[PDB]
């Protein structure tokens, strides 16, 4: 470090060689990296003393993947490992990508999404619909089976709420007035407020819906029920036919 | 789990200047230099 | 509404993998490249619309 | 039993073989009844149906025809002999939604279709074969298509006999509107036909093997299908079965995983009450749609590719790797083409999954597996282009090496550094110190001497110092071993001459660093092995 | 620990002692090398080579 004039360590917008707390923190991180490098680390330091350090050499020494290192270097905007600062930035990008089980290119794409107040200035950057779909696929590809199942359940609940609200707001049937989710439940004979955990079969839910419809019609809750039909033998014994 | 390792750097050696001619013959200078280097070796051992 | 389905999927995946943004907190070099509003949209449900 | 299983069956000797293999009071026509087979072989009705499926004899109009196979006998038109045929179906592209059933029926020289529906539509339907190709039209179902109703499809014609084996027979283009149509579900159909006696003999072989081995009938079917086209049983099939059982016992794997490991493809057949292995791997739960192998389209797996394809993402999620590991696996298996594109088929996906399984069962990451393969005697050979007799050798080598590494407490990185041929190519400070300390204590005279023993004795202390060796004798023997190796064409005298140079090194730096690297590798290996000086000398 | 710090041969004594010895060694090496060089010159004169 001293022979090179602290150009190896580098600095963030400051002349190199200064003695403050920030340079001490940088020195601590650099020493930790060198110690963790292992037996060939000394040689690597020599390659860092000159400017002959390459991405492939660093990837092989540290045990990472060449593609991951190259993508991180491209994303971070560094094209040469001149100083320790570039290595630190590359390693930070690699670590963040690994934390999300994804490659650094996806992290760069995620970061590039900015909210810049929707004009009144240069421009606002937002991906298109297809780009959003591709990004969602790439991000979701890193999940396990149980996490995928949990995500599917959450998506089902959110979609159910959104669809119920949209239908209540935009569509009205011919002669029925409905103003709430419970009205939708009573009309379509199927519960939309349930959680995703509970399971059932098609025949069971059809039976439940028809039973609910009969119970509503018999007790004169739904108007204009046919009086003559409601006196059949089957409905007269409804005290015993209402359960399987 | 962390680990640590030794680090080494390139190290150079001393050089030689042109010598000078004394007045005594060879054996006397040989014995004097022998005494001096013996003293130097003792110094090194003490330092270690 | 609005209901951006892929955006919500991305946010849910991010929250599942690393809640509290701790992994993003310890790497200031990459965190400093994101706008505050984008980070808010990551933390709380805020579609572009 | 081995003679029974491995004996060949031909047309001319079928009668003699049947007479030898069965009692004199049992006729081939007795195989026309499933109840008789169940009684004779001591199986339940469901177990028998696992083999033969449902026998077609003119049942009610719909009745379905697959449980999930169909098989029956008919009189050939050529003469008065009865043949027996069996067809198996694999559902695909959202068969559960829509289509109550979808049956392919045979009549002796031509086939037709039977189909019911879930949702009523007014328009007609077109049964295609390929992905909406110009010549993919193979039949048409005339409308209107009301749900829960039988329908027949006009004696499909645009298909060949060769593709009737392992060949899709439907791309159900159903018109929701007058101009809008979609694929509502389909299936891949495989058809076999044999004279009755040969069919009985093959069924006997299969039932005996399955009973004595414990394999499911479909597992044996896919074992024998991946070995040869004719679907016969020979030594290779028995070897694969043994390796399946052995891997299942040793690695505690399921039968499907062991079957894949031995060299077979991923099983896709469904049991009408379970989930196929392929669907369990890649479609539980689906991302948003269903990935199915029947594409053949080239997909790029380049990590640096913008707008990645959904198929690639589904593949990574199935295999449990990221993009870089997928690219490494593609390079290692050799299925990669120019511009980094692969053909989505069962074979390629099976190869990649086999590599992933190999990595997983030995507690190795993908990178570690690549390094070990590089150090292995199989390096330079793509895993896809491996003979049937080489894959077990590779797996046994991997198991033995990993067991030794675990026992000796040596990490994979350490063995890589010990045995790798790659080197940095730059002069290190240790080599610089060695040269600086060695130059004064050397001269050109001993560099030209032909006594390599004397030169080794001269150089031993400095080499010992620069490698942290115990004694000069061990350094001398390491030097002699390296001189025998001749790493970069440099003997001892060449190294001596290279040291005695005033930095006049154009490309000889490569030779010098290679020599030093090999010496360091040897010394480190000896130190790790804790080899005594006497053994090394001897 | 307190007794260790008040020892006669504490850290300070050893540090100063070896520093002084290092300086003495550094100068003595130069003196001895000069002596050896003049001895070599005397030998060269004696052998006329």
């Amino acid at each position: 470090l001293v022979i090179s004039g602290f150009a190896v360590l580098g600095a963030k917008n400051q002349p190199a060689g200064q003695h403050n707390i920030d340079t001490l923190f940088s020195l601590y991180r650099f020493h930790q990296w060198i110690n963790g490098l292992g037996n060939p680390g000394s040689d690597t330091l020599d390659m860092l003393r000159q400017q002959t350090l390459t991405a492939d050499r660093l990837a092989s020494v540290m045990g990472l993947d060449i593609s991951m290192v190259t993508q991180a270097m491209v994303s971070a905007g560094v094209n040469q490992l001149q100083c320790w600062q570039d290595i630190n930035t590359v390693l930070q990008w690699i670590d963040v990508a690994s934390a999300l089980h994804t490659m650094p290119s996806v992290i760069r794409t995620l970061v590039n999404i900015r909210y810049v107040t929707a004009l009144n200035k240069a421009e606002s950057n937002l991906p298109s619909w297809d780009e959003w779909q591709t990004l969602a696929e790439n991000m979701e590809a890193g999940l396990s089976t149980q996490q995928a199942q949990t995500l599917a359940d959450y998506t089902a609940e959110r979609l159910s709420s959104v669809l119920c609200n949209w239908f209540l707001a935009n569509i009205q049937p011919e002669g029925v007035s409905l103003h709430s989710r419970d009205d939708l439940y009573s009309y379509f004979l199927i519960d939309n407020q349930v959680s995703s955990a509970i399971k059932t079969t098609r025949l069971a839910e059809a039976i439940a819906g028809i039973q609910l419809y009969i119970n509503r019609a018999l007790n004169r809750i739904e108007p204009n029920a046919r009086a003559d039909v409601s006196t059949r033998q089957f409905f007269t014994d409804w005290t015993v036919n209402n359960r399987y | 789990a962390l680990l640590t390792s030794m680090v080494q750097a390139s190290q150079g050696g001393s050089a030689v200047l042109p010598g000078t001619l004394s007045l005594y013959r060879f054996p006397v200078m040989l014995e004097r230099t022998r005494n001096l280097v013996a003293q130097l070796t003792q110094f090194g051992t003490s330092l270690l | 509404t609005p209901y951006h389905q892929p955006y919500e999927t991305i946010r849910q995946v991010i929250m599942t993998h690393d809640s509290t943004l701790s992994a993003l907190s310890r790497n200031p070099e990459v965190m400093g490249q994101a706008e505050g509003a984008s980070l808010l949209a990551i933390l709380a449900n805020i579609s572009p619309e | 039993l081995y003679n029974i299983l491995t004996e060949e069956i031909t047309e001319k000797n079928a009668d003699a073989l049947f007479a030898q293999n069965f009692s004199e009071n049992i006729t081939p026509e007795n195989f026309a009844s499933q109840s008789w087979i169940a009684k004779y072989y001591g199986l339940e009705l469901s177990e028998v149906q696992k083999y033969l499926g449902m026998l077609q004899n003119g049942y009610s109009d719909s009745t379905s025809a697959y449980v999930d196979n169909i098989s029956t006998g008919l009189v050939v038109n050529n003469e008065s002999k009865l043949e027996a045929y069996k067809i198996t179906r694999v559902k695909t592209d959202d068969y559960d939604k829509n289509i109550n059933y979808f049956d392919l029926m045979y009549e002796g020289n031509n086939q037709f279709f039977i189909r019911a529906n879930f949702k009523v539509s007014r328009e007609f339907g077109a049964t295609l074969r390929k992905n909406a190709g110009p010549s993919g039209i193979v039949g048409s179902l005339s409308g209107p298509l009301i749900a829960n109703t039988n329908f027949k499809s006009n004696y499909l014609s645009n298909i060949s006999d060769s593709e009737y084996k392992n060949g899709v027979k439907i791309y159900a283009y159903r018109y929701t509107s007058s101009t809008s149509a979609t694929n509502q579900g389909g299936g891949i159909f495989t058809f076999e036909s044999y004279p009755l006696t040969i069919f009985a003999l093959k069924l006997n072989k299969a039932i005996r093997l399955c009973l004595t081995s414990g394999l499911s009938p479909n597992e044996l079917q896919t074992i024998v299908r991946s070995d040869n086209a004719q679907g016969i049983i020979n030594d290779s099939v028995l070897t694969k079965v043994f390796y399946t059982l052995f891997y299942s016992h040793r690695y505690a794997l399921s039968f499907d995983d062991a079957q894949v490991l031995n060299g077979s493809v991923i099983n896709q057949y469904a049991d009408d009450d379970s989930v196929s292995h392929f669907n369990r791997l890649f479609n539980t739960p689906p991302l948003k749609g269903k990935i199915f192998e029947a594409d053949g389209n080239t997909v790029s797996i380049d990590p640096d590719e913008e707008q990645s394809t959904f198929a690639r993402s589904a593949l990574m999620r199935g295999l449990g790797v990221n993009s870089g590991e997928l690219y490494q696996l593609g390079k290692l298996a050799g299925v990669l083409d120019a511009q980094n594109t692969i053909t989505l088929s069962v074979f390629v996906i099976s190869s990649l999954y086999r590599l992933t399984l190999l990595a997983r069962v030995h507690q190795l990451t993908v990178n570690e597996l690549c390094m070990l393969y590089g150090l292995s005697p199989f390096n330079g050979k793509t895993t896809a282009s491996l003979s049937s007799g080489e894959l077990p050798r590779l797996v046994i080598w991997l198991y033995q090496v990993t067991q030794w590494l675990t026992e000796a407490e040596i990490t994979t990185e350490a063995i890589w550094l010990l045995c790798t041929p790659e080197f940095s190519g730059n002069i290190s400070p240790e080599i610089s110190n060695l040269l600086n300390n060695l130059r004064p204590s050397i001269s050109e005279d001993m560099a030209q001497s032909h006594n390599r023993e004397l030169q080794a004795e001269i150089l031993a202390p400095f080499i010992a110092a620069t490698l942290h060796l115990a004694s000069p004798d061990m350094a001398r023997y390491i030097l002699l071993w390296t001189d025998n190796l001749r790493p970069g064409g440099l003997d001892i005298a060449g190294f001596m001459t290279l040291v005695l140079k005033e930095s006049l090194n154009a490309n000889e730096t490569t030779q010098l660093v290679q020599f030093c690297h090999v010496m360091a590798q040897l010394s480190l290996s000896v130190q790790t092995l804790r080899l005594s000086e006497a053994e090394l000398s001897v | 620990l307190e007794l260790l710090q008040r020892k006669f041969t504490n850290k300070a004594l050893y540090s100063w002692m070896r520093g002084k010895l290092s300086a003495i060694y550094y100068q003595f090496f130069d003196l001895t090398q000069s002596f050896c060089l003049m001895a070599q010159e005397a030998l060269r004169r004696e052998l006329t080579d």
